[PDB]
RNA sequence: AAUAUAAUAGUGAUAUUAUAUUC
RNA sequence: AAUAUAAUAGUGAUAUUAUAUUC
């Protein structure tokens, strides 16, 4: 299947990327969604935890800034693969989940303002991911598949595999979401269930 | 002995105790200072604001936050000029430093983080106040005598000094060793576990 | 803490992430 | 968690804080 369309939610995430890449880039002196960018953070990150100061103190204060921006840029990335996957809203509650776990820490001055500034795009994102116009096709091809074969044969036992955790309760939640799937009934399978996962069991698509 | 004749001290952080209250009087919807009774007063008040509830739960646990902050403040300011009253104004400051160090090492809150600004914002004019050598207590003063005269008598005088707090005990600790005259003291340091051959002159 | 697999840069030892497992 | 002492508020049972101790 085709990639999707045009992404609104990658323009605006980009946006947010670079805007955070602008606080990181006043101190220190390649596509956004991609694994590319994901190695480059990380080595950024291990970069600014080198960086020294005669100063301990403001030392301390910048490598934990540093260490925030590159943090936020990596769950904004893997938020974009995300959306590229499976839902803009399975991405968009990564993130809100992020920040959620970000608040419940505790807000240091920065997280604060970053946490300020993705709450000023978040009713446009929203907005975005509420848009049937926008759906992502491989879900389409995906449901079209699981809707034929379960109307030829209305029993079916399905497994999904998918690559990561974030896609399996992406995938869940798409399922159970879906007015057209309502027939699937899913299950979970990951790393550190089995028996009701049957055919006489409560689970159809594991 | 007579109290000290003038605060400047007390005059200037009755203001960060008005402008605590007055930050306090913000969120409120609804005495001396340096007193017990205004201790009293402020814990009653702190265990007033932790009743006062809102349909919206998460604002409600934010002023409560703020007021309980607020009052811990007041409470602390008390203390110093308490300390202050029976010691050294530097015993004081320092005694407030000590607790705004411990807050920066709790972490960045929005009302601590105000409230230690403000603070700062007085700061240089406060040890301006306690450098100086015309403000020290009339009560040591004469302690100072006293120990300078039986020293004087008897430089082999084992002496024992009582206070009501264990901040008073830091506190004449350090005013022992940094006052010159009082060079021929060796102080130590006697309290409880919770929260002459030898040389220790005084106890 | 160790092990395996996959993707990714490197000619390669490797390295990063993901996934899973074991002690 | 319990106990004692001191100051403060109250006519008082008490209450707050301070100090110390014990289990
Ligand atoms: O260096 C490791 C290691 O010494 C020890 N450790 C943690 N889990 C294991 C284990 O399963 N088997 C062995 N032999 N050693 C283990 O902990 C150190 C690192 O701590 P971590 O934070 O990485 O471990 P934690 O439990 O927090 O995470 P996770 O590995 O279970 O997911
Ligand atoms: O309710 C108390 C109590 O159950 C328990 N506790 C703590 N210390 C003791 C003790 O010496 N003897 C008894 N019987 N029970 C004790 O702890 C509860 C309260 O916790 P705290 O925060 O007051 O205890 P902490 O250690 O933090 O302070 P402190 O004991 O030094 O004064
Ligand atoms: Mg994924």
């Amino acid at each position: 299947v085709e990639s999707r369309i045009s992404d609104k939610f990658k323009y605006i995430i980009a946006q947010l990327m670079r805007d955070t890449e602008s606080l990181a880039k006043r101190i220190c002196k390649r596509e956004f969604g991609t694994q590319k960018y994901e190695q480059w953070i990380v080595t950024v990150q291990k970069a600014c935890m080198v960086f020294q100061m005669p100063d301990k103190d403001e030392e301390s204060r910048i490598c934990k800034a540093l260490f925030l921006y590159t943090s936020h840029l990596r769950k904004y990335n893997d938020a974009l693969i995300i959306s590229e996957h499976a839902r803009m809203k399975d991405a968009l509650d990564y993130l809100k989940d992020f920040f959620s776990n970000v608040r419940a820490a505790g807000f240091d001055e920065i997280e604060q303002d970053l946490t300020q500034r993705f709450e000023e795009k978040l009713q446009e994102l929203e907005s975005v991911s509420r848009d049937p116009s926008n759906e992502n096709p491989k879900l389409e091809d995906l449901c079209f598949i699981l809707q034929e074969e379960y109307h030829l044969n209305p029993e079916t036992i399905t497994i999904l595999f998918v690559k990561t955790r974030a896609l399996v309760d992406a995938l869940k939640n798409w399922i159970e979401g879906n007015p057209k799937l309502s027939f699937l009934k899913p299950g979970i399978l990951t790393g550190r269930i089995l028996d009701a996962f049957k055919a006489s069991g409560d689970h159809n698509i594991l | 002995v007579e109290s000290r004749i003038s605060d400047k001290f007390k005059y200037i952080i009755a203001q960060l105790m008005r402008d605590t209250e007055s930050l306090a009087k913000r969120i409120c919807k609804d005495r001396e200072f340096g007193t017990q009774k205004y201790e009293q007063w402020i814990v009653t008040v702190q265990k007033a604001c932790m009743v006062f509830q809102m349909p919206d739960k998460d604002e409600e646990s934010r002023i409560c936050k703020a007021l309980f902050l607020y009052t811990s403040h007041l409470r602390k300011y008390n203390d110093a000029l308490i300390i202050s009253e029976h010691a050294r104004m530097k015993d004081a400051l320092d005694y407030l430093k000590d607790f705004f160090s411990n807050v920066r090492a709790a972490g960045f809150d929005e009302i601590e983080q105000d409230l230690t600004q403000r603070f700062e914002e007085k700061l240089q004019e406060l040890e301006s106040v306690s450098r100086d050598p015309s403000n020290e207590n009339p009560k040591l003063e004469d302690l100072c005598f006293i120990l300078q005269e039986e020293y004087h008598l008897n430089p082999e005088t084992i002496t024992i000094l009582f206070v009501k707090t264990r901040a008073l005990v830091d506190a004449l600790k350090n005013w022992i060793e940094g006052n010159p005259k009082l060079s021929f003291l060796k102080p130590g340091i006697l309290t409880g576990r919770g929260k002459a051959s030898g040389d220790h002159n005084i106890l």
